């Protein structure tokens, strides 16, 4: 259960789509994957057997990001309509829909408590929700350009985002703020309890960042410093994530190749021809040997684990 | 929720017709210029 | 009774989008329905 990497070819190729896919994650519990797109459909697929189970119409624009509850009952996806629908995986209906951002959002997380909402759009703002009632209750300033991603901790108090301001701003409900940026930053994975000591052996909590500067670099949020910095990528990185097990580094970028790293060595070791155009995300499932990446040439593919 | 969408997308296709109209009256300058320049040098060529 | 029906109503509207955040409580609101938590939201409105 930590010798699994993604190996050729493809397991299955979910490829009843039209518009380009941009966001994909893992259902906690049950045995589904959903995927966001640019024609406002969500649709959720049988990653064991490949088949498209039902698609949730609703959003007016383009869907951005989409993300679980911790019980996995309830699922938030944010547009381009400036909206963050909310919608729960009993009846597969929207329950409410919540407006207050200025332009196109960008990210939205589920609070591990269960309870609140995150989001950020392009208005340079870091909004936090209700789930009760859809109001909103805080509001996050010190941006000035589009704030990309957003990705809570592992308790419900540390917020962090990455923006266009060649920042990643941290938030207590600010914490610290890593300005040695070269470029955009774009997505953010946080470090789970699971890579503590492989971290100290190669060496909380621990953040880690790609970017659109061809790197990928990773802080500390106690001292605010890069620890290490992964260098090797051919394009602008679009996703990364930490392995379940805390011990190898996931990511995706637009050369089409996934590379999986370590902070043992900070080197490559096997790149994966996914698609054939760019990659815009993937998930690692917690416990099933299975990688999904969903990319902007209207596919979706599952990757064994072996 | 689905009349708006249709509508959202229908005017992204008219600012792409916009931005293709541009682009082809650039063209049409460039290839305006281009053109000049080649009849100018034909009738300093039949001048020599 | 009154509560039977307020009961139903809320119960079958609670998988509606009735939320409005920005609901003004009005001065009068004549209520039909005794012991409606004062004071009330949209979806209590809707389905007093």
């Amino acid at each position: 259960p930590k010798e699994w990497i993604p190996r050729p070819p493809e397991k299955y190729a979910l490829s009843g789509h039209r518009s380009p896919v941009t966001r994909v994650i893992f259902h906690p519990v049950f045995s589904v994957m959903v995927s966001a797109s640019e024609d406002a459909t969500i649709k959720v697929w049988d990653y064991e057997t490949g088949d498209f189970e039902r698609t949730l119409k609703g959003h007016t624009d383009s869907v951005q990001d989409i993300s679980f509850d911790h019980s996995g009952k309830l699922l938030a996806s944010c547009s381009a309509d400036m909206t963050i629908k909310l919608w729960d995986f009993q009846g597969f209906e929207c329950i409410r829909t919540m407006h207050g951002h200025d332009h196109n959002v960008s990210s939205v997380a589920i609070m591990p408590n269960g309870d609140h909402i995150v989001s950020a759009s392009r208005d340079k703002t870091i909004k936090m929700w209700e789930v009760q009632t859809g109001y909103c209750v805080k509001t996050f300033t010190g941006h000035r350009e589009w704030v990309r991603m957003v990705r809570p901790n592992q308790d419900g108090t540390l917020i962090a985002s990455c923006s266009n301001d060649q920042t990643v701003r941290v938030w207590v409900v600010c914490k610290a703020e890593l300005r040695e940026h070269e470029h955009v930053v774009e997505c953010i994975s946080w470090a789970p309890e699971s890579s503590y000591s492989s971290i100290s052996e190669a060496t909380g909590p621990f953040l880690l960042s790609g970017s659109r500067d061809k790197t990928i670099k990773m802080w500390d949020v106690s001292t605010g410093m890069c620890l290490m910095t992964l260098v090797g990528h051919d394009n602008w990185v679009r996703g990364v994530l930490f392995h379940s097990g805390g011990k190898f580094i996931l990511s995706c970028a637009d050369d089409k190749t996934l590379r999986v790293w370590d902070y043992k060595n900070k080197r490559c070791m096997k790149t994966l021809n996914a698609h054939e155009h760019f990659v815009t995300s993937l998930d690692f499932h917690k416990t099933a040997p299975y990688v999904v990446t969903g990319s902007v040439d209207q596919t979706v593919k599952v990757w064994e684990c072996r | 929720e689905e009349q708006q969408m249709h509508l959202n997308v229908g005017l992204r296709k008219i600012k792409e017709t916009v931005d293709q109209v541009e682009e082809l009256r650039r063209d049409l300058r460039i290839k305006s210029q281009e053109l000049e320049v080649k009849n100018a040098a034909a009738n300093d060529k039949l001048k020599k | 009774s009154t509560e039977a029906l307020y009961q139903v109503g809320k119960e079958f509207t609670s998988k509606m989008d009735l939320e409005k955040p920005n609901y003004i409580v009005p001065d009068y609101m004549p209520v039909v329905y005794d012991k409606l938590p004062q004071p009330p939201s949209h979806r209590e409105a809707i389905v007093n």
